[PDB]
């Protein structure tokens, strides 16, 4: 199976500033990876697809970018209601496999 | 013979079959008998093509619609093509009686097949004759006028390994009309080697049907298709009524400078009154319809309704210009 | 208008079964991947497996295939995951998911929690 590494499993940020996460793939997913948002007593949230498309109704300051083994996903101007979990998982290959979680304060 | 099978018919319109793929990968006991790379098999499609039914070629999904497939897939489809899928999502793979006999990374497959390598773009509306060794790529209208064809398409992007293309054939064909189409693609195996290539082919044949048909033609009087046609081209509303009955063939053309309304006639009607756009299958949906809402020209359409055919409707197809402030049309009153 | 509507949270014994339902809505059921996802207490998710009902074809990471079976029930919209011989690393909640085939997951249900315990 293919592992999906996000190496932090914390990440802290103030309200205004810019925040990347990253998502790291032990074989090449080419775009094939979506980041989710999980925020506490929720379920996880699309946000992204496709490694760099935003889902229907996301907003704007998400984004995310990347191809082949190495992925970003960042927030542009990070607002006081997005800390949560942010979980990358990559579809190339079944099964589905998940990155560790990001946790953002 | 060679691996020779005839298209599926489906209604009294449809026709369908479709290639196969990874073949070459063989088990050990063939493998180990084996060197120096993998070949394409003796299989072949046939269709025989009345006036106004529909050919579907179904083959391996390019490398780049696949890619594409991927993020398409979060888009709906039509109730008319999810039909289409419901008439071709079978696929060939008879193995007959495979009793202790040998048989006869999604991107990574892709890939694998160093992204398969079929006829591409609108597949059927550049369309080889049979006719000569050129082999040329002709518009399937010049030999054709009035075609309905699509450019190809991904079977299920839920499943997006297949696509398929398709076309309608008119009343009038040059006599003893034969096209081809042809789906290749590569791979490899446990060889010192490494590689490999397969091919599927589809002949394309018509029967003894073909004719000048009703329809009031909007372009010439002197129509090369229809029995019928309507006084001038444009500037002013003109147009025909016709009583036609099941076991009959009849229509609609648009000049070069007009276009169907009904955008997908015949799927869709003109209702007469109340002046407005319905299915061909509002009160009638047990039907046999003779064309294709994802065609590439919504200038022409016709149809060739069978004996057995059982349904019943007063409805009518127009052609407008630029300027869209026209009615020109034919009243088609069907089995009245 | 898709909606997910998972069964209620369940206790269990160890060594027992439970069966745990997803009811979709407000879309064709047989186009898409319906999958579980697992979330143990204060942990990361993890993907459980998947049924396509369309066709009926299963996938479960290897460490889940031995105790847990997915079903559907196509007339009703419902997809089905039962977990047996139940022990204390079963106590999790348990997401269902919509996807398109091997695809990103768009819409979930609420979640069902399982408690292990005597």
């Amino acid at each position: 199976d293919i592992v999906m590494t996000q190496s932090h499993k914390f990440m802290s940020t103030s309200v205004g500033d810019r925040v990347s996460i990253t998502c790291k793939a032990s074989q090449d997913v080419t775009n094939d990876v979506a980041w989710y948002q999980q925020k506490p007593g929720q379920s996880p949230k699309l946000l992204i697809y496709s490694a760099s498309y935003r889902y229907t109704g996301v907003p704007d300051r998400f984004t995310g970018s990347g191809s082949g083994t190495d992925f970003i996903f960042t927030i542009s101007s990070v607002q006081a209601e997005d800390l949560a979990v942010y979980y990358c998982q990559q579809h190339y290959s079944a099964p589905p496999t998940f990155g560790g979680g990001t946790k953002l304060e | 013979a060679p691996k020779l099978m005839m298209s599926a018919q489906i209604h009294n319109n449809r026709h369908v079959c479709d290639f196969s793929k990874n073949n070459l990968i063989v088990p050990e006991s063939l493998k180990k008998k084996e060197e120096l790379g993998g070949n394409p098999v003796n299989i072949h499609c046939y269709a025989l093509l009345k006036p106004l039914d529909t050919l579907y070629v179904k083959c391996p999904t390019s490398k780049d619609n696949y890619e594409a497939a991927k993020v398409n897939i979060s888009e709906n489809d039509n109730e008319y093509e999810l039909q289409v899928i419901s008439l071709i999502e079978k696929r060939f793979h008879n193995f007959e009686t495979l009793e202790s006999k040998k048989p006869g990374d999604n991107s990574t497959f892709e890939k694998y097949f160093k992204n398969i390598k079929i006829k591409p773009d609108k597949f059927f509306e550049k369309v080889i004759n049979e006719y000569d060794d050129t082999e040329e790529e002709k518009d399937l209208e010049s030999i054709l006028p009035g075609a309905i064809v699509s450019p190809m398409k991904v079977l299920k992007k839920k499943d997006p390994f297949t696509s398929y293309a398709a076309f309608v054939v008119p009343p009038i064909v040059p006599k003893d009309l034969h096209f081809k189409v042809e789906c290749n693609n590569t791979e490899y195996k446990d060889e010192n080697q490494y590689i490999s290539g397969y091919n599927g082919i589809i002949h394309i044949d018509i029967s003894n049907s073909n004719r000048k048909i009703n329809g009031c033609d909007f372009s010439t009087n002197n129509s090369s298709i229809l029995t019928s046609s309507v006084k001038l081209v444009n500037g002013e509303t003109k147009n025909c009524e016709i009583n036609i009955n099941n076991n009959e063939v009849f229509g609609i053309i648009c000049d070069n400078e007009t276009n169907l309304d009904p955008e997908k006639c015949f799927h869709e009607i003109y209702s007469k009154d109340n002046k407005t756009v319905k299915k061909f299958r509002e009160v009638i949906p047990n039907i046999d319809i003779f064309s294709l809402h994802n065609s590439n020209k919504k200038k022409v359409a016709y149809a060739k309704v069978p004996l057995d055919y059982i349904n019943k409707l007063l409805f009518s197809c127009s052609c407008k210009t630029s300027h869209t402030n026209t009615i020109g049309t034919m009243k088609v009153t069907l089995n009245k | 208008q898709v909606q997910l509507q998972q069964s209620g949270a369940e206790l269990a014994r160890p060594g027992a079964s439970v069966k745990l339902s997803c009811k979709a809505s407000g879309y064709t059921f047989t186009n898409y991947w319906m999958q579980w996802v697992k979330q143990r207490p204060g942990q990361g998710l993890e993907w459980f497996g998947a049924i396509y009902p369309g066709d009926g074809d299963t996938r479960y990471t290897q460490k889940f295939k031995g105790k847990a079976t997915l079903t559907a029930d196509k007339s009703s919209s419902t997809a089905y995951m039962q977990l047996s011989s139940l022990a204390s690393e079963d106590s999790a909640v348990y997401y269902c998911a919509r996807s398109l085939y091997l695809g990103a997951m768009d819409y979930w249900g609420q979640g069902t929690s399982v408690t292990v315990s005597s």
